[PDB]
């Protein structure tokens, strides 16, 4: 995270960690006691599938509390349209290999309907994005849990604000921006797979996930996030499948 | 306005403008320089936009030039307070009052629910959760 | 479908209306407006016209600076409206004078204070209780030779000459303004 805050311990329990080799990796978000959503480039240079770890209950790397719950992952489920080193279908589907206990600081946040975020979430102008990832562009990863509060971009309004970098990613409708073109706050590439949670009359829902953009908050540019509203129907069919045999599974897609 | 040797008589507004319509030549002889006669004229010319009463449900009409503003009543808007600000009661108005979420159903009323972990309380429009930790809901703040 | 085009802000006394172009061919349309850091509020929801009034959002605040956009039917085909802050942009509706008593060698026009669409306290408020001190209104007089005369309240207190009729006509003003600074004058109205 680029120019926020760190979140206070508890105010942020769908805040995932993903660990492979007992290493940081990624963001996550629980949203229910066995599934967590994350981004699907987070898994493009994974070689020890048996070996990745989903912690909840974290906030800060450098100490120890029993709120902390670990958990392998049993199953990552990418979209089978999504091609590792690019940016569409930025989405993956974790499955945990034992449930997670729900307490005061594990809790997962509301995946909602489709239509429900279309018509109504995306026109909640802030949301709040989060995560360990790096402070600055090219800095060191934060220790403790940072969150940023950042506002929403129609697409045309995103193109129209930022400046063209010649043979750079397209934004499409499985993607949606959010953020500021000053340099001052965006979300950085270790927050890859955290939440874009939207406030809505007492409600958290999920409608984002960390996955790409020009560098990290970057002049003429905004952060670009997985359009959740577009797979509720595919995430809620995979929650309802049986587990395949291996860890990495490529589910169709639509 | 004319009528037999009236005109011997001098100018005056009232009997001439106010008490009769006067044409732009009465109201020149009246006023003399031309920009005062043009002062005069652009709205005593212009007429009451206001007499069609455009302004509906009871809405107030003030007239302007070749115009008018309707001042609404509590519950109405719009150009001539055309619009229902009631007959509004759907999905995509503001999630149709729904804390969750909301059902368009056509011809009839729409309807609210919510999320799995919530149920619809009796104003049809609210929920509350049915488990320990629903979703979305931050504990320590709860 | 297609983009609306030439958006426009038509505003008098805070009674705000958004219209543009062009002439629907198979295709409704949906307003949105809000405040640089509010939600997306929707208005005028699948209408036809072109055109929409916004007065009941923007007199929440006419010192905030609203930003609309008008959405196409059959993410929509959208146009973004100019920005649009109603304390400064609106336009000072045709003042009407009120009266003016003649007391010997002085007269005292009265102003009427028209009301403008802003709400409060189940009322409309006057032009001089949202602007206060920001408006002043003028008057543009003569022996029935040019002559003016400024207050900030709604009233002129001026010299005569006894016998002699005289003319009057006054106009809202926003000194501070650099746009829409002034109304039209006022009917003329004579003693
Ligand atoms: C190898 C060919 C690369 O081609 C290009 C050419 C031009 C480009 N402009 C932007 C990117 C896309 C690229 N950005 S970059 O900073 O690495 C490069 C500028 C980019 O973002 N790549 C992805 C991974 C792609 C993968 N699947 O491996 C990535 O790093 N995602 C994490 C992430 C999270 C949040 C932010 C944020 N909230 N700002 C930024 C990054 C890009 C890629
Ligand atoms: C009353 O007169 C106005 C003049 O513009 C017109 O717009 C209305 O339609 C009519 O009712
Ligand atoms: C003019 O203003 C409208 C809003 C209503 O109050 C009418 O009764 C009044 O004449
Ligand atoms: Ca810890
Ligand atoms: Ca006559
Ligand atoms: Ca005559
Ligand atoms: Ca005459
Ligand atoms: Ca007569
Ligand atoms: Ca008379
Ligand atoms: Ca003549
Ligand atoms: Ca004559
Ligand atoms: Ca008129």
């Amino acid at each position: 995270i680029v120019g926020g805050k760190v979140c206070p311990k508890g105010e942020c329990p769908w805040q995932v960690l993903l660990l492979v080799n007992g290493a940081q990796l990624c963001g996550g978000t629980l949203i229910n006691t066995i599934w967590v959503v994350s981004a699907a480039h987070c898994f493009d240079k994974i070689k020890n599938w048996r070996n990745l770890i989903a912690v909840l209950g974290e906030h800060d790397l450098s100490e120890h509390d029993g709120d902390e719950q670990s958990r392998r992952v049993a199953q990552v489920i990418i979209p089978s349209t999504y091609v590792p080193g690019t940016t569409n279908h930025d989405i993956a589907l974790l499955r945990l290999h034992q449930p997670v206990v729900l307490t005061d600081h594990v809790v997962p946040l509301c995946l909602p309907e489709r239509t429900f975020s279309e018509r109504t979430l995306a026109f909640v102008r802030f949301s709040l994005v989060s995560g360990w990832g790096q402070l600055l562009d090219r800095g060191a990863t934060a220790l403790e849990l940072m969150v940023l509060n950042v506002p929403r971009l129609m697409t045309q309004d995103c193109l129209q604000q930022s400046r063209k970098v010649g043979d750079s990613p397209n934004i499409t409708e499985y993607m949606f921006c959010a953020g500021y073109s000053d340099g001052s706050k965006d979300s950085c590439k270790g927050d890859s797979g955290g939440p874009h949670a939207t406030h809505y009359r007492g409600t958290w829902y999920l409608t984002g996930i960390v996955s790409w953009g020009q560098g990290c908050a970057t002049v003429g540019h905004f952060g670009v996030y997985t359009r959740v509203s577009q797979y509720i129907e595919w995430l809620q069919k995979l929650m309802r499948s049986e587990p395949r045999p291996g860890v990495l599974l490529r589910a169709p897609f639509p | 306005a004319n009528a037999f040797l009236e005109e011997l008589r001098p100018g005056s507004l009232e009997r001439e403008c106010k008490e009769e319509q006067c044409s732009f030549e009465e109201a020149r002889e009246i006023f003399k320089d031309a920009e005062r006669t043009k002062l005069f004229w652009i709205s005593y010319s212009d007429g009451d936009q206001c007499a069609s009463s455009p302004c509906q449900n009871g809405g107030s009409c003030k007239d302007q030039l070749q115009s008018y503003i309707c001042f609404c009543l509590p519950a109405f808007e719009g150009r001539n307070c055309e619009t229902h600000k009631d007959d509004q009661l759907i999905c995509v108005n503001e999630n149709g009052g729904c804390e969750q979420y909301c059902s368009d159903h056509t011809g009839t009323k729409r309807s609210c629910r919510c999320h799995e972990g919530y149920s619809l309380l009796a104003d049809g429009v609210s929920c509350t959760p049915t488990v320990e930790y629903p979703c979305g809901k931050i504990p320590i703040l709860e | 479908t297609v983009a609306a085009y030439n958006l426009t802000w038509k505003s008098t006394n805070f009674k705000t209306i958004l219209e543009w172009e062009p002439k629907p061919v198979n295709q409704v349309y949906t307003v949105q407006i809000s405040t640089k850091s509010g939600d997306w509020k929707s208005k005028c929801f699948y209408t036809t016209d072109t055109e929409c009034d916004l007065t009941d959002e923007i007199v929440k605040d006419v010192k905030q600076t609203y930003l609309a956009r008008v959405f196409s039917y059959p993410e929509p085909l959208y146009e973004n409206s100019p920005e649009f802050t109603p304390y400064l942009e609106t336009n000072l509706g045709q003042p009407t004078i009120q009266s003016f008593e003649q007391v010997g060698t002085k007269v005292n026009v009265t102003v009427e204070d028209e009301r403008t669409l802003v709400r409060r306290n189940n009322t409309f408020l006057s032009l001089r209780d949202v602007f206060g001190k920001d408006l002043i209104y003028t008057l543009y007089y003569w022996k029935s030779g040019k002559k003016t005369a400024k207050t900030n309240t709604n009233e002129f207190l001026i010299d005569v000459d006894k016998g002699e009729n005289y003319c009057f006509s006054v106009q809202a003003v926003i000194p501070s303004r650099t746009v829409n600074r002034k109304s039209t004058d006022s009917p003329v109205e004579c003693m």
